[PDB]
Parts: C-alpha cells; structure tokens; sequence
C-alpha cells in the first residue's frame, strides 16, 4: 500500500468539488440568460455521468458473477462508481423540477397543448405524466442505490470479516437478479428521460445502445483510473500485462457491441422508413448532425476498431489509455448526438452550457467517485482472486 | 511408417497443381455452359424445311 | 442488349441506313451515335433498363 | 486454492493424459461388430428420419412449395420457423466453441466438440431451408454475386441476401474451426489405431501434425483469432437471421431490439440443445469424469443469463408495442394475448419465462432430470417464440382483408420431423467416427490441474 | 539421411526447462513435438511469434473493402436499380454483407494460412519413423533437433541430450 | 416522364367484381381451385374488400378496391434477394417473373398483401387438380388461345402483383 494514496485521492476529491461546483455556479448563473438552453444542456450532461455511474454498477455485477482477475483491479473502482448513484439521484432534481414547473423545456409531453394536438403523445399519457414520471424516477434510484449500497455493505464486510461462500453466495444472489432489475430499470428510465424527449418517436433498442456504452465508459474508466493510479505510483499492485490485455479485450469487444446495437438500430429504421421511427435519425442526419453521424461510424467505431486489434496498443498501458481517453471524447460527442438533437431538431448548434455542465456534473461525479476511493483499500485484500493477483506480477 | 515418402509428391500437387486445374475445369465448364456462344448455337445454320 | 441499352451510341445508325445491310460502323461512331441519340430522343440508361422495357 | 478448486470441478477422480485419451479413444476405435448398441438402433432411426427428410424434399421439388400450407397473408411458415430455430440451435454451439475461448475458460473444453459439431449439423439441417423454401429452388445460385451473361446481381439490401452471406460464412467457418480443432486430435486417433486402414483414415484427415511449438504457437494464434472471428459472426448471423424480420415493416416484425434478442434466444435455445444432448452422452457413453455436473451448473447459468435477455425481449416488445400509439401494435398485444393464436404466446410465456425461471436455484441445475425438463421446454418453447414472431405478425397485419391462418400440412411436419433425422444421421456419424471431446485441450486441462497442484 | 537425436520426456515440466536449455546451447533448429500446447515453449524455442495474424488482417481488409466495393460497384456502376426507392449508395445494408465477407476471408487465411505457414499438408515427416512417436501425440514429449544447424553431429549432441533428463534418446532417419 | 398513378373512387364502387375478372382475362391470372382458396392462395391481382361498419344487424358495407398501390418507397422491393421486383423511371412497380426464385419475403413486407404467389403450378386448375406433376409442364391446348400474348403465363414458383397493366402501358 502506498502512503500517497489517501492524500492524493483527498486532493483529487477536494479539487473536483471546486471544479464541479464552480462550473455548476457557472451553469445556474448561465441558466438565467437562456432558461431552456440550460435544461437542454443539463440532461445531456446528466446521461454521460448517469451511464458512467450505472455502468460502474453494471460491470460490478458482472464482476461478481464471474471469476476474473480483471475486475478485482476494478472492484474498488466500480464500487467507487456505483455509489455515485446517490449523486445521480440528487442531481436528477433539476430534471425533476422542470417537470413540476410550467415551462415544458425538457419534456414536451408536459405541455398540455402538445398532448391535446398530437394524439400519439396523448395515448402515452398513461405512462408519460409527471405524477407518474417522478414516481417511476425514485423507483429507479431506490433500485440503483439499493443495489449499490448492498454491494458496498457486503464488500466492506469482506475486508472486515473475510471471504467465504457465506458472503460470495450473497453477491451472486443479488447480482444474479441484479442485472435483470438493472436493465429493466434502465429500459424504463431511458424511455422516461431519454426517449420521451422525442415523445412521438418510440423505439426498442434505444436503452440498449446506452447499455453497450455503459460498458465502454466503465471499461474506459477502468483503464484511465488504473493509469493515473499507476503514473503517480499509487496502485497497491503492479498491473499484470496479461490482465491489461483482458481490459483491452473488454474495451475492444464493447466498442464492437456498441457499434452493433447502434448500427442495427439504424439498419432497421433506415430499411423500413416508417414515419414514426425515422424522425429520430432524420433529425440526426440533417443540418450539421450528419457530421456527428459520420463521426460515430469512423471516429467512434472504425478508428478504435483498428487500433484495438493488435496486441500492441492493447497490451501496453500507455497506448490503451490513448484509446480509452479518446473513447471518452468520442462518447461525449455521442451523448451529444443522442440527447441534444431532441432539442432544436433542424440544425446543429452547441452552447458553452453544453461543455460547462459536463464539467459541472463531471467534477461533482469525479469528487464523489474520489470520495468513495478513500473508503475502500483499493485492493479488496480479503478476496479469493488476490492470490491470483499475487501471481502474474513475478512473471 | 504410415504414408511413405512418395506421398509428399501427392500432397503437394493436390493443392498446387490439382486445385488450379480443377478450377480450370470448373472455369471452362462455367464458360461453356453459361457463357459460350456454343450452347446458344451461333453460326450453326439451323435446317429449314 | 444491356450494354446496347445503357450505351446506344456505339450502335445507333441513321434511319435511312437501317435497312441497308452493307452499313459498317464508322471510325467516328461516337459523336455521331451520340448525335443521333439526342436527335432521335433516345431515352437514358436509367429509363431503358428497368424490366418493364423487357420482361412484362 | 480458489483457482485450483475451480479446475477440479471439471475432471473429478485421478486422471492422466493416457486415461483421458483412452476414454475418448474408446468411443472411437471400438470397431464395428464390437461397436456397442444404441448407436446401431439410433443410426437406423435417423435413417427413417432421413428418408422422411429426403421424401419430403422429393415431394417438395416435384409438386411444389405449396404442399406446406403457407397462405398468402402468412407466406413464411415452418420453412422459416424451423430455419431460425435450427440456426438458433447451432449458435450456442459456437458460444461454447468461440466466445468462451476468448474468456480463457476451461469449462468449455470438454463441451467443445459436442458443440462445434452440433453447430455444423444444426446448420446443414438449417441451410437446406433457405434453399428449399424458395418456390424455384434450382435458382438459389441467383442469390450469389457471380458474373453472368445476364447483367443481374443480387440485391444487397434484403436481409435474405445477407442470410446467404451469413450462413455461407457460418457454414464454412464452423467446418473450418471444428476441422482445425480436429487437426491435432485426429493425430492422436491416428497413433492409437494399430490398424493401417483406419490409421490412414485419421492420418489423412489430420494432415500430418507432429505437435511442435512452432506449430502449437501457430495453432492457438489461429484458434483465438478464429475464436475472435466466430464471436462477432454468431452475434451477427442470428442478427442477420433476425434482420429478415426486422427489415420488414410489419408491426410484430419492425422492432429494433430484434438483433440482440434473437441472438439471446439463440444462446438460449442452443444451450438447451447442448444440455439435451450431453445428459444422454454421460449415461450412455461413460463420460461422468469429463462432463462432470459443474459443466451443467455453468451451462445452466449461461442459459439462465440468456433466458432473461429474452424475458427482457418479451417485455420490451410488449412495452414498445404499447408505448407506440399505433393501432397496429396495440392490436399486436391484443392478438398474442387474445385472438386465434393466443395459445401460442401463452405456451411461450410458460415455456420460456415461467418454467426455466427455476434455473435460478441450484436444485434445478445440478439435478439432471430437472435440467433436462427445463431444457426440453426451451426447444419446444423457442420454437414457439419463432412461431409467434413469424406467424402471429404475418397472419394478422395492417389490412383486415388479408388475415390468414396457417394450419400446417403434413409436409411441413414431415420436413421438420425429418430434419432431426439429418441432424442425428450426422451426429451419430460424428460420435462414432470422430471424438466427442477435444482430447488435446482436455489434456491441457489435466495439465492445468497438475500445474496448479504443484504450485502448492 | 540422419534427422534425429530426439529425446523422449515424461512430463512437460521437464521439457520446457530442457527446451530453453537447448536455446542456451546454441542449437537454433529444434522442435518440441508435444501432445498439447505448453505455455512458454515457443518462448523457449525462440520462434518470436508468427506473421500469421497480419495475413488474417491483410485478407480481412481485402474482404471488408472487397465486399463493400462489390455491392457498391453493383449498385452504382454495373447495374444501378431503383429498388424500393432506396439510394444507389446505400451505405447501410452493405455493412451486414461486407462484414460477413470480412469474417470469411479472414478465416480462409486463418485455417489455410496456418496450414500454409506450418507445413502440415505433408505426410512422411522424418520424425514419424521414431520407436515411440505413437506416444508423442498421447503422453510423451520429444525434444528433437535437426541437421540444418552447423553445430550438430551425432556426438556433441547425444552426450548433450544425456546432460538433460531424457527417457530414450533415439536417432531417427529421413 | 410518364409518372403513372391511379385514382380509385370508392364512393361509386358497387363491388360488381368486373375489375377482378377483367384483370384475370387480361393478365393471364390462373384460376385456383376450392381447396387452395381455403388456404388463402387465390390469384387475384385486384380485390374488393367489404368491411361492415356499424351494428351487426343493420351495418354499412364499404368497398376498398385494394390492388398493388405501386408504392414509390415500395417495401416489397427492398426485401427481394435477387432484385426480381424493381421500379421503372415511369414510377410503377415492376414484378419480373423470370427472376423470382420464390422467396416469399416480398409478400411479407408488402403492407397491403397485394402480392400473390403461385404456390403450386397454378395452370388450368379446374381441369387438372394442381397437386400433381404428371401434367405440370403440359397445358391444355384450347386454353392457350385465351391467354393474352403480352403477359407472362407464370411458372410454379413465382410471385404476381398488379402491374398497372404494364403490357398496356408499354
Ligand atoms: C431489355 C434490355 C432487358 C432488360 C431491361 C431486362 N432484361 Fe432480363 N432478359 C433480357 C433478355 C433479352 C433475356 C434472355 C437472355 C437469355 O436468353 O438468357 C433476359 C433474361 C433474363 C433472366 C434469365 C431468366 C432465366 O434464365 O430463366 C433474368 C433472371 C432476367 N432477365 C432478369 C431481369 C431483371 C431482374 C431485370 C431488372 C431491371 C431485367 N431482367 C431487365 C432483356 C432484358
Ligand atoms: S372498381 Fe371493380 S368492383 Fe368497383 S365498380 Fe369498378 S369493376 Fe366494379
Ligand atoms: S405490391 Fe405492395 S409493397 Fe409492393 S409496390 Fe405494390 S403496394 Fe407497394
Ligand atoms: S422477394 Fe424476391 S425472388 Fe421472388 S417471391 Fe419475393 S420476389
């Protein structure tokens, strides 16, 4: 264990609340110039750090189902990402406040004259209505936090009492049906917060495209977090070069899954061009959003498809984070392509509120992520795979 | 020993001289029965009454 | 007959030499055959190969 | 060790490299007139299924494609429900062969050849159906991009043209990754022959292998790349056999979660067939020390982990059929729950998301008479999913004046019930002539258990 | 007409320690001949990997860019068809057919490029005529050197193989 | 050039079925026996659809003359593996019978189901039952004279469609 772990994780916690709090003081003071532009730019920044928190919960449950030496290096980093979901329940309140205000900035089914004219939206008012939108929203959070708090109180038990199948039986008893009621609580949450911004446009697979990107962000965050903790010499274990090729196998095999669920979402909508399915990709392939579409094929898939094929720049640490940071800067563009063209559908524009709210929720997320890393000893030293991590370090 | 030394001549030309000739047979049958002007009889002087 | 419908200019002759059997194509078939295509209002390669031309 | 107690669940008693090679080299090399029973009585039951297969095809070509019972509303029937079912079966035969080899997992080792070969014979039984459901089957070469004296090529926007491109890539790399796996294995059956006319048979199937580190290193860098090329293939193949509904504008067909939910149902129905085939390959061939019950505890967990993604698939496609305010997808929910074929969707919720939800408990996973009934309710049930997807979306659609029924005739049953003949004609030819367990890989698993006991 | 001086071994724990000992003895032309792949034999022999994955990628880029350019040449240059009102350069609906041509030509360079990199369509190797090579693909492990190196005679080698732990050092012919 | 469209005045259609039987006499459409109409395999390029709106004792009966609408963004064409269903530049839907290999996917994606597949050898069916191949390629000689010489008398496994009478267009 390094001595400079808890001060540098304390410093990164303190500097991220000031970075992610001033940028939120710049956001709400920037909200007063243009009111609707804030909530158009806030919910874009919400989905990037909600999915980076929920994927930190979702990979944590795959880490408990399987015996990987990968993931033991991530288990205290996924648990540091899964319990920022209490922050994504309190930063959901600006999205919850707009549904209560009579502004109809965020969700256009809050408008009583959109419901009264569009009959397609008026038949979704059993599901899309603000006394039941918010009641569904706190149902997701008590299932997201409750499946993160139970996976913390039983994992902080492990470094307290010890490993047995009394405890590892509890992980697989939760995370077995956890992913069931995590996917199903996300395919009711992405049709609440993400798909219902385009309320005339239904879809299957629209939460699944987020699910395959929750795996990109939290394996990309798996390699970025084990890079800064390696470059500053703060990791309690030297990284096995065989198991970084496992994290690069996961980063590569979830770029390809993401480009298979986003393209077959497009391949179906483009083939049968039904006018209740095409307005999404018609607003996202016209008026400048065509440029972000061609980026999502080449800069998101095909540029990290070729560099993530060799063992070089997949087995080396310094050339995998050159992909994992680049995959963050290409997923930020993607969540700007998923969420933002629901607002101002004809034409592409980007505000400074788009990239000062991503810093605002980001430093708030990276402060709470760094707050939970001082809680854990970063190794899970009473685990059953840590004798395998004692191997693969002395060759 | 099974498969004595003479079989190395056989196994070499079965993938280096056979498969270019079998694909030249199947390339010539593809020409003669799907591409030629013989199977659609040109220049043949069809007999009248 | 698809290469001749997609590019009729390398085979189209004047109407006054259609029933003349001794008509050989000139060395300047193009720029004359293309001249005859715009003169005879011969339709483009898009409209001429779409199996209602043939294949009813 | 926590890793050594994983690998000891896969073998069991005292086993060396010879005792492992002997119990797989006694399924093969046990000669005819000494060959044990069960294989003769099964190979002549499969012949009566193959003579039901070859007679239903000789009928089908002669009198036509309209002895099936396919209507004009529902014009895709048992020729396509069984085709996506058979393609669905062989897909978890390559999750076992290729996707688990990415994960460096050692419980896929003894389930390998009984899933590589089970892929191929669920593709050779499958791949006849895209060639015989056409009304003019002698022109299925027109779906190939070849140059001819016609200026015509295939369309390459239809998802049945990609079915040509998926299966004729799936059929050829299944028989190239199972034959590459049999290159170092039929060299072991060659050296255990002591009979030169069966030694020359396995001395020519295996090309001359010798082992060797310059050949063993080239083998696994051509195996895991093939296991890395067959893993986006089968997530695409049964996605491409899923696009040929989801490309179409039909209300039950045009859903966009068809590509991951079909391949989930392929690694749901497929693991049910590997379980339905390996429980009678321990009680009949004495493989209790290679196909130990932890392999079924893990094949049941992955079948459960795949059966929830189709449990998600039935609830998503019933949510977004309601979440869409279409009258045609409102009617889709009220034609699977009500209507003339409501029994099919309720024998689907029972057989897929009610009966195999006992897979959570180990009580119905380690117990093979309970895992068999669960997996036999998935092969019948995932046939009914592909019936609900194909027929119940076709037989009632947009216009009410084109509502059909599709009660199948005998030649739709005799081709499907005859198709199990051609599966078990080739499966019983695979069991007798070829090893059912990859010997060289389970020799490495025996070596991996010894090299972790020697780390103490 | 002399190819052998090949030593039988009991288990591969004593083979790779002897195969890396042959790397310390200057012999550059030697093999392993095991029934199973052992971790660290090509590192012990000194094979330094193979150029075979670049043959798989070189044929995968020829199948992906060869099938995508096939359906584009069909739909734009050869016979462009208004089929369904869909555009001529349909860049979707060409990807599920240029992906399966990428998998096909890669695996055609993965099986037929492995049995072309290894000389496997080759019966009668000069190692099969050994007194116990029937056990070579079942239980035993056979460190074998050849006569392609300039530092192999029958002596200088048989005493070196007995400086290892062998079971039966046997000289096999061609 | 020559954009071909059709307007069907549904207010004046009395469901006389004279347009069903005149498409049959013009486009060589085969008759299908009683046993294969019950299986929904009638060959009729145009159909009239009663719909019975209202009370079950005194309803209003409405006709929809449903033929091939010749869709510009035709979904029946994009699902044809061998491209046996393409468009003109005139705009109408060309169902070419000699290219049809018989994959009935066009009929599934056709939302109106105005595609009609030859399932058996539908030819002279009230004079020979269509479940035999003893007379599959042998035809009645006197029935050959009633056929229009401009429309393909179709084979066993090809699909049909209302072609706007393209032999009268051309
Ligand atoms: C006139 C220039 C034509 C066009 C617009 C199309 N075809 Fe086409 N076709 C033409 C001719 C002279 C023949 C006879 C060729 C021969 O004798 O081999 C054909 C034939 C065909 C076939 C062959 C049928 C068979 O061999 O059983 C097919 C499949 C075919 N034609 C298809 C086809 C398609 C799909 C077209 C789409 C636009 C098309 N044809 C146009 C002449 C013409
Ligand atoms: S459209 Fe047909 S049914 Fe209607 S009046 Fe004319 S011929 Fe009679
Ligand atoms: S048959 Fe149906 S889908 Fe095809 S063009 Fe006519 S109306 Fe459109
Ligand atoms: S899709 Fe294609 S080939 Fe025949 S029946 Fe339907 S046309």
């Amino acid at each position: 264990e390094p001595a400079a772990l808890r001060p540098a994780l304390g410093r990164l916690q303190q500097v991220a609340l000031i970075v992610g709090g001033v940028a939120m003081l710049l956001a709400v003071a920037g909200a007063f110039l243009g009111a609707a532009q804030f909530f158009h730019s806030y919910i874009f920044a919400y989905f990037f750090w909600m999915a980076l928190s929920l994927g930190g919960l979702l990979v944590l449950m795959i880490n408990h189902l399987t015996q990987g030496v990968w993931g033991l290096m991530l288990r205290r980093l996924l648990e540091a990402a899964a319990l920022t979901l209490p922050l994504m329940a309190i930063l959901f309140l600006p999205i919850a406040a707009e549904t209560l205000m009579g502004t109809h900035y965020l969700f256009p089914w809050t408008n009583p004259e959109v419901v009264a004219n569009d009959e397609v939206v008026a038949l979704k008012t059993p599901y899309l209505n603000v006394p039941f939108f918010l009641a569904r929203a706190v149902i997701y959070f008590v299932l997201f936090i409750g499946m993160a708090y139970l996976l913390r109180q039983w994992s902080l038990e492990e470094d307290a009492k010890g490993f047995s199948d009394d405890l590892r039986g509890r992980f697989q008893r939760l995370s077995g049906p956890g992913i069931v009621v995590l996917v199903m609580a996300w395919t009711f949450a992405a049709t609440d917060w993400g798909m219902s911004l385009e309320p005339e446009w239904f879809s299957s697979m629209y939460p699944v495209t987020y699910i395959a990107s929750m795996l990109i962000l939290t394996f990309g965050g798996g390699i970025i977090a084990l890079a800064v903790l390696k470059s500053r010499n703060l990791l309690p274990f030297g990284i096995p070069v065989d198991r970084l090729h496992d994290l690069g196998k996961f980063l590569f095999a979830f770029v390809a899954v993401w480009a298979y669920v986003n393209f077959s979402e497009y391949l179906i909508i483009w083939s049968g061009n039904v006018p209740e399915l095409t307005p999404w990709h018609g607003h996202r392939s016209a008026g400048g959003w065509e440029i972000l579409g061609i980026v999502m094929i080449f800069g998101h898939f095909l540029l990290p498809f070729m560099l993530l094929l060799s063992r070089f720049a997949k087995r080396r640490l310094a050339n995998l984070t050159a992909i994992a940071i680049y995959l963050y800067l290409i997923e930020i563009v993607w969540y700007f392509w998923k969420i933002m063209p629901a607002f101002h559908p004809d034409g592409f524009h980007i505000h400074w509120l788009d990239l000062v709210t991503l810093i605002a929720i980001g430093g708030l997320w990276l402060g709470v992520f760094a707050w939970n890393l001082q809680r854990a000893p970063l190794l899970a030293p009473n685990d059953y795979r840590v004798p395998l991590l004692r191997r693969q370090e002395a060759s | 020993q099974v498969f004595d030394r003479r079989a190395n001549t056989l196994a070499r030309v079965s993938i280096f001289a056979g498969i270019p000739l079998v694909l030249a047979i199947l390339g010539g049958v593809w020409w003669l029965f799907g591409w030629s002007d013989w199977h659609r009889d040109v220049g043949v002087e069809i007999p009248q009454p | 007959c698809l290469d001749c419908h997609r590019n009729p200019e390398k085979y189209v002759r004047p109407r006054e030499e259609v029933f003349n059997m001794a008509w050989t194509p000139p060395p300047n078939q193009l720029e004359v055959g293309r001249r005859l295509v715009q003169e005879y209002e011969i339709r483009s390669s898009w409209e001429l190969t779409n199996c209602a031309i043939c294949h009813r | 060790s926590a890793y050594g107690k994983m690998l000891e669940e896969l073998l069991g008693p005292k086993q060396t490299y010879e005792s492992v090679t002997r119990t797989i080299g006694d399924i093969v090399l046990t000669p005819i007139r000494k060959t044990p029973w069960g294989w003769p009585v099964g190979f002549v039951i499969a012949a009566l299924g193959l003579l039901m297969y070859l007679f239903s095809l000789a009928v089908l070509f002669t009198v036509g494609v309209g002895v099936w019972g396919i209507n004009i509303p529902v014009a895709w029937g048992f020729d396509i429900i069984n085709f996506v079912w058979w393609i669905g079966i062989g897909h978890a035969g390559t999750l076992i062969s290729a996707i688990l080899l990415l994960f460096r997992q050692d419980w896929r080792t003894s389930i390998n050849r009984a899933a590589e070969a089970m892929t191929i014979f669920a593709v050779a039984c499958a791949g006849i159906y895209p060639l015989v459901h056409t009304g003019r089957p002698w022109l299925d070469y027109w779906m190939l991009p070849y140059p001819g004296t016609l200026g015509m090529w295939p369309q390459f926007r239809s998802a049945l043209e990609w079915d040509v491109f998926a299966i004729s890539t799936y059929a050829t790399v299944s028989i190239l990754f199972w034959y590459l796996g049999l290159i170092p294995d039929l060299a072991s059956l060659r050296d255990r022959a002591t009979n030169i006319w069966v030694k020359r048979f396995y001395g020519f199937l295996a090309l001359g292998w010798r082992g060797g580190a310059r050949d063993w290193n080239r083998y696994e860098v051509a195996s895991l790349i093939l296991a890395g090329l067959s893993t986006p293939l089968v997530l695409s193949v049964h996605s491409i056999i899923s696009l040929d509904f989801a490309i179409s504008q039909l209300p039950g067909w045009h859903v966009t979660v068809f590509p991951p939910y079909f391949v989930a149902g392929a690694v749901y129905c497929g693991f049910a067939m590997v379980i339905l085939l390996l429980v009678p390959l321990r009680r009949w061939y004495k493989l209790h020390d290679l196909i130990t019950i932890k392999h079924f505890d893990l094949m049941g967990k992955v079948m459960l982990a795949s059966g929830l993604v189709v449990a998600y698939g039935y609830f998503a496609e019933i949510f977004y059929a309601w979440y869409s305010a279409n009258i045609y997808e409102y009617f889709l929910i009220t034609n699977r729950t009500m209507g003339p074929y409501a029994w099919s969707y309720w024998a689907l919720i029972v057989l897929n998301v009610a009966i195999p939800q006992l897979l959570w408990f180990k009580r119905f996973r380690v117990s093979l008479p309970w895992l068999f009934f669960i997996s036999i309710c998935i092969n019948i049930g995932m046939w009914f999913e592909r019936w609900v997807i194909i027929v119940l979306s076709l037989h009632r659609d947009f216009l009410p004046s084109s509502w059909g029924y599709y009660t199948p005739s005998v030649w739709d049953i005799s081709l499907y019930a005859g198709s199990f003949g051609w599966f078990f004609f080739l499966f019983f030819l695979f069991i007798r002539l070829l090893p059912a367990i990859s010997i060289f890989e389970v020799r490495d698993l025996v070596h991996k258990t010894e090299t972790e006991k020697a780390l103490a | 007409t002399l190819y052998g001086l090949m030593a039988e071994f009991d288990d591969a724990e004593a083979l790779l320690a002897a195969a890396e000992k042959t790397r310390d003895a200057g012999y550059k032309q030697f093999e392993a001949y095991t029934p199973m792949p052992i971790h660290g034999l090509d590192e012990a022999v000194g094979y330094r990997g193979t150029r075979l994955p670049w043959v798989i990628f070189g044929a995968g880029l020829l199948g992906a860019s060869g099938m995508f350019a096939l359906q584009t040449w069909i739909n734009l240059v050869e016979y462009p068809l208004n089929i369904g009102g869909r555009p001529l350069f349909s860049w979707p609906a060409f990807i599920p057919a240029t992906f399966e041509g990428m998998v096909l030509l890669s695996a055609f360079a993965a099986v037929f490029g492995m049995i072309a990199a290894c000389g496997l369509p080759r019966p009668y190797h000069p190692v099969f005529n050994a007194p116990n090579f029937e056990r070579a693909s079942v239980d035993r492990f056979f460190l074998c050197i050849e006569a392609a190196d300039p530092k192999f005679e029958l002596k200088q080698t048989r005493q070196f193989l007995e400086s290892l732990g062998p079971l039966a050092v046997s000289t096999v012919d061609n | 050039g020559y954009k071909w469209g059709m307007s069907i005045d549904l207010n004046v259609c009395n469901s006389c079925n004279a347009c069903v039987v005149a498409c049959q006499s013009e486009n060589n459409i085969p008759v299908v026996g009683k046993d294969e109409v019950w299986l929904g395999r009638e060959m009729h390029w145009i159909r009239i659809d009663q719909y019975y709106v209202g009370d079950e004792h005194t309803p209003n009966v409405y006709n929809m003359v449903m033929l091939c609408q010749q869709c510009e963004h035709a979904p029946c064409e994009i699902v044809c593996p061998v491209a046996a269903t393409v468009h003109d530049a005139e705009g109408l839907n060309n169902m070419v019978y000699n290219r049809c290999v018989g994959t009935k996917y066009c009929s599934n994606n056709c939302p109106y189901k105005v595609r009609r597949f030859n399932f058996l050898q539908y030819q002279d069916v009230p004079y020979r039952s269509p479940i035999d191949a003893s007379t599959e390629n042998d035809s009645i000689p006197v029935l050959k004279m009633m056929r229009n010489p401009d429309v393909t008398v179709r084979a066993r496994g090809v699909m049909e469609k209302c072609t706007f009478c393209v032999q009268r267009i051309n």
